[PDB]
């Protein structure tokens, strides 16, 4: 559980400088606090991973220095037309999920990845409550069996949280939400990598996102590419 | 080389255990060198054969200063199995049971081998194990048991300058090293200090399981030993614990002629089975 | 289970020897801890890891772990050493077994205060709070060590400094929920399925280790205690 | 963690009681046996393997467990008979100058074999491309350094962890443990356990000239008579304890009841009093 401001609209692009408090430490080990810009519709896009050295993108958002006990991402002078949600990641302790933060409305105005590797899902329209549904993110580019991928779900209103982490060949760690009722199983080593529902408990209605890289122990990986999700729409 | 052979006199009676005895006669049963046996006369005037190590050997050396130094005991002398390269370098002895196969040939600088593998023992013994017409004889009884590679030794400064041959006189060997390393060994390889930039000849006997009656001195050393199967007189000296047999007839062990052939005669073959009439017909059954 | 003399005796001037017997599953594989508690006041650490002593504990105490049992020695006891001595050890079955107490009677700065007690309706209960003041809560673990009036002490649950894996006792498992928050020094313990057998003090004990006392079997101890509230359900 | 020592130690008296007071260790969990009984068990050779991990990773060193370090740098099977001795080293392994010296091999292809060391530095190839050496979008450094700093908290500090693997192959054991001793008693029938040679007797001072290699000593007919002191060289003599026959001389139960007691083989000074042959 982290601390983030509910909304931020006063003084658009001049003194916003949103951050995420509630750490009370020195960010544990590797001081790598990522910032995700979740936009309604398409999947979120990476903005910055370290405190500096922003990736290839918009150059008007940098200087995310760790002031006190929080990473103050300087966003002033960026623009005056945006409708998205900024999320920060921290608490890099060993086997600690829910590294994301609460929904921060950083809309300065309010009113006013596709061909990189691949983006595919299963399209779970009208999912029967329970059963066993498999969702895949087949990637014709980067290897779907050697890199470290993850699965993160988000529901309407609530923020994102770590749901599934899978290492190279010998780790199948599960999140604390499922506590064991979720069984990750890798598909063919040269075709794709799918998941398994295993009798959901009416809380898996959130939309899924299969990310090619880790969230809290994030690595550069050349580029951060996401994929559009699908609505579960359980009928319990 | 055509290896010759010499008559090994009474020599090679080592201490079986470490027990003090004063003026007694101890009848031990262990691996000893049979008296009046044949020992190869390998001369080092070039020679380096591979000898079979069945159950124990008796090595000798009449070198002058540093001719015969080192031992290459091992099973296969390959990189698969382990080996033993106990050598005698400058005022030190290096003992490693590492599995150094070979480089080109056992000659010697550590030019004996050139490789690197996993080792199991590095017992570097600091105390080394080794007069015009005064040579030096060095005897070593190498014996391997289930969990010890015991090595005996004795250094006697012989005086006679006769043709190269084993001297006359009893001389026991004193243990110096008790390496507890295990290993399955079976081959013996020797090597000499080449140093190119009748010299010496090593004698290599073979031990056998026999009984020997040893006489201990009042100080605690063995003065002499008598075998039990060498002559009808030694058996009398073994059946009676005394090296001075009185005049008379004494009953020794019994003899029994063991058989040679083995015949097994059974009754005549008759009353065969009618199965031959079963497997040969036209209409058999349904 | 640990065997300890219930009520020993002693004379002034000389020394005594309090012992604590335990099997090889708890003492043989871990280190014993000796705690001293004066009658009326909160307990305090006396000997940890059987070899070292805190800065406040003088050289008047010594401990040994010869074999599978622990042995205490107080060279030159006095009237101030008239207190209760408790043995504690972490067993390999994910539990913290305490002693019974030794009535060694002889007749001749961070506050860890907690609260949240009070008589409540049986069956249900309320939350147990705890607090401190600037002691690096992230780099320390916390224990719940309750003590019934007149009876001994026992371990309830443990939370590590990382905030991940936590352990409970054999009787409070399942119906108890211990957790912390990203706010200032605090500790929240929710209790469920009240059986009226919980009349104790629920000491919010401070530790010095970081992880749970299962991987660090040589540094686990217990720092200065705190004044707990007297919760008496009494059905 | 990617290049850890494998010190094969043998031929010593492993006194594990000393290890409890060398340095202020923070972990002494032994999975195989108990340290009290460990000092009485012989072993062939001990494999010392040391490395440095964080505080939150000490839990990953267990006989069977997954993790970023448990299956990528060092794995222990379900037969570890040693200990997991470890201690914090945040006193000399943390300076504010940039700690780009360690690594933990974040990238790997599969789980390594337990008790294996992979000293490699090739660029990680994530398939579907031949990487003859390049750093972008397909192949990255499979190594990543730590961020140990002095002004940090416990959990992410340099923790030195050293394990002592034990093994018993078809070879005689070398390391057994420390052996104690007691003060010698002379001219008194007591028990002795000298180097396995057990018995009872009166250890007296002899004048026998033992050989420099002989340790024990027997008699004409299978009986120990003298042994060498395992301490500084001294020639003793082992004579059996005081034993004898008791006989009663009695004038008969018809005139009186006074009797005499004769102990055979006793100098009187070892039980009026008279000493006869
Ligand atoms: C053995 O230890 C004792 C006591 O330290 C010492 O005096 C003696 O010289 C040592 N060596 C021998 C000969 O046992
Ligand atoms: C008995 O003891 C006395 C005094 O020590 C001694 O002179 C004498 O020789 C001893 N005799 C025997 C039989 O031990």
């Amino acid at each position: 559980v982290l601390t983030q401001p509910p909304s931020a609209s006063g003084s658009p692009g001049q003194s916003v400088t949103i951050s995420c408090t509630g750490t009370s430490s020195d960010f544990g080990g590797y001081n790598s606090v990522s910032w995700y810009q979740q936009h309604p519709g398409k999947a979120p896009k990476l903005m910055i991973y370290e405190v500096s050295k922003r990736p290839s993108g918009v150059p008007d958002r940098f200087s995310g220095s760790k002031s006190g006990n929080t990473a103050s991402l300087t966003v002033s002078g960026l623009q005056a037309e945006d409708e998205a949600d900024y999320y920060c990641s921290s608490y890099a302790g060993s086997n600690n999920f829910d590294v994301f933060g609460t929904g921060t409305k950083v809309t300065v105005l309010g009113g006013g990845g596709g061909s990189e590797v691949q983006l595919v899902e299963s399209g779970g329209g009208l999912i029967q409550p329970g059963g066993s549904l498999r969702l895949s993110c087949a990637a014709s580019g980067f290897t779907v069996s050697s890199n470290y991928m993850s699965w993160v779900r988000q529901a309407p209103g609530k923020g994102l949280e770590w749901v599934s982490v899978i290492y190279s060949g010998g780790s199948t760690y599960y999140a604390d939400s499922v506590k064991g009722r979720f069984t990750i199983s890798r598909d063919n080593s040269e075709n794709t990598l799918y998941l398994q529902m295993n009798s959901l408990r009416a809380e898996d209605t959130a939309v899924y996102y299969c990310a090619r890289g880790e969230i809290q122990p994030y690595y550069y990986y050349g580029m951060d590419v996401w994929g559009q999700g699908t609505t579960v729409t359980v009928s319990s | 080389l055509p290896p010759a052979y010499t008559n090994s006199f009474t020599r090679g009676v080592y201490y079986p255990d470490k027990v003090f005895r004063s003026s007694v006669l101890h009848s031990t049963q262990d691996l000893f060198l049979p008296f009046f046996s044949n020992v190869t006369w390998f001369h080092v005037i070039f020679d380096n054969p591979v000898l079979p190590f069945n159950d124990g050997v008796y090595f000798a050396s009449i070198e002058k200063s540093n001719i015969i130094r080192g031992w290459i005991f091992g099973t296969t002398l390959d990189s698969k199995t382990q080996s033993l390269l106990i050598v005698n370098n400058a005022t030190n002895v290096v003992i490693k049971v590492c599995e150094f196969q070979f480089c080109n040939d056992p000659f010697l600088e550590f030019r004996v081998y050139s490789s690197a593998n996993n080792c199991t023992f590095e017992y570097v013994s600091q105390p080394f194990l080794m007069q015009g017409n005064f040579k030096n004889l060095r005897e070593f009884v190498f014996k391997n048991i289930d969990g010890y590679f015991k090595i005996y030794s004795k250094h006697t400064p012989i005086i006679v300058r006769e043709p190269e041959d084993l001297p006359q006189g009893f001389s026991a060997l004193e243990p110096l090293v008790d390496l507890p390393i295990g290993i399955n060994i079976t081959r013996f390889q020797t090597l000499l200090a080449l140093h190119r930039s009748g010299a010496a000849a090593y004698y290599v006997g073979y031990l056998q399981p026999r009984t020997f009656l040893l006489k201990y001195n009042e100080n605690g050393t063995i003065t002499d030993a008598v075998d039990c199967a060498l002559d009808p007189l030694s058996e009398t000296k073994c059946t009676l614990k005394s090296f001075t047999v009185e005049k008379g007839i004494y009953q020794t062990s019994n003899f029994r002629v063991q058989p040679t052939e083995s015949i097994v005669r059974f009754p005549n073959i008759t009353n065969l089975c009618p199965f031959d009439e079963v497997f040969n017909a036209t209409r058999f059954a349904s | 289970v640990l065997t300890q003399p219930p009520s020993a005796s002693g004379t002034p001037g000389q020394r005594v020897t309090i012992s604590c017997s335990g099997s090889s599953s708890n003492i043989g594989s871990n280190t014993v801890n000796w705690y001293q508690q004066l009658p009326g006041t909160a307990p305090k650490l006396l000997i940890y890891s059987n070899n070292q002593r805190p800065s406040g504990v003088p050289d008047r105490f010594s401990g040994s772990k010869s074999g599978t049992s622990a042995s205490l020695a107080i060279s030159g006891l006095q009237s101030e050493d008239e207190a209760d001595y408790y043995c504690a050890a972490w067993d390999d079955s994910l539990n913290w077994v305490f002693g019974g107490g030794t009535k060694l009677t002889v007749l001749g700065e961070v506050q860890l205060v907690e609260s949240g007690g009070g008589v409540v309706q049986p069956g249900g209960s309320l939350r147990l709070s705890c607090a401190a003041s600037g002691f690096r809560f992230d780099d320390h673990a916390m224990h719940w060590v309750r003590q019934a009036p007149g009876k001994g002490l026992e371990w309830v649950s443990v939370i590590s400094g990382d905030g991940g894996s936590t352990y409970y006792a054999d009787s409070v498992k399942g119906r108890f929920s211990i957790s912390r928050d990203d706010s200032k020094n605090s500790l929240y313990l929710q209790m469920n399925s009240l059986r009226t057998e919980d009349t104790a003090l629920y000491y919010c004990a401070k530790d010095r280790s970081y992880g749970p006392p299962d991987v660090f079997n040589y540094e686990y101890g217990m720092d200065v205690w705190g004044q707990g509230t007297t919760v008496t359900v009494s059905s | 963690v990617y290049a850890w020592n494998r010190k094969r130690i043998s031929n010593c008296v492993a006194d594990y009681s000393v290890l409890y007071n060398l340095a202020p260790f923070f972990t002494f969990k032994c999975y195989g046996v108990s340290p009290t009984k460990l000092n009485d068990l012989c072993f062939t050779n001990v494999y010392a393997d040391s490395f440095v991990i964080r505080g939150d990773e000490v839990r990953q060193i267990a006989p069977g467990q997954t993790g970023n370090i448990a299956d990528y740098n060092y794995k222990l099977p379900d037969d570890f008979t040693g200990c997991v001795i470890a201690w914090n080293s945040n006193k000399l392994d943390s300076k504010v100058s940039g700690n780009y010296n360690y690594l933990y091999r974040l990238f790997r292809k599969s789980n390594l074999k337990p008790f294996e060391r992979d000293i490699s530095t090739e660029i990680y190839q994530a398939g579907n491309k031949p990487c003859n050496g390049v750093a972008g979008f397909n192949c990255y450094f499979p190594l990543r350094s730590y961020s140990f700093r002095p002004t940090y908290g416990v959990g992410h500090q340099p923790y030195r962890v050293v394990v002592l693997s034990f093994e018993l192959l078809h070879a005689p054991a070398t390391v057994c443990g420390p052996k104690k001793s007691t003060n010698l008693v002379k001219n008194k029938c007591v028990n002795f356990n000298f180097n396995g040679l057990k018995g009872t007797g009166v250890l007296t001072e002899s004048n026998k000239k033992f050989l420099p290699f002989q340790q024990f000593g027997r008699d004409i007919a299978d009986t120990t008579d003298a042994v060498r002191d395992p301490q500084t060289l001294e020639i003793l003599d082992i004579t059996p304890c005081s034993f004898g026959g008791v006989s009663v001389i009695t004038p008969g139960t018809n005139t009186s009841n006074q009797v005499a007691v004769l102990y055979q083989g006793v100098n009187c000074t070892e039980v009026n009093v008279f000493q006869t042959r």
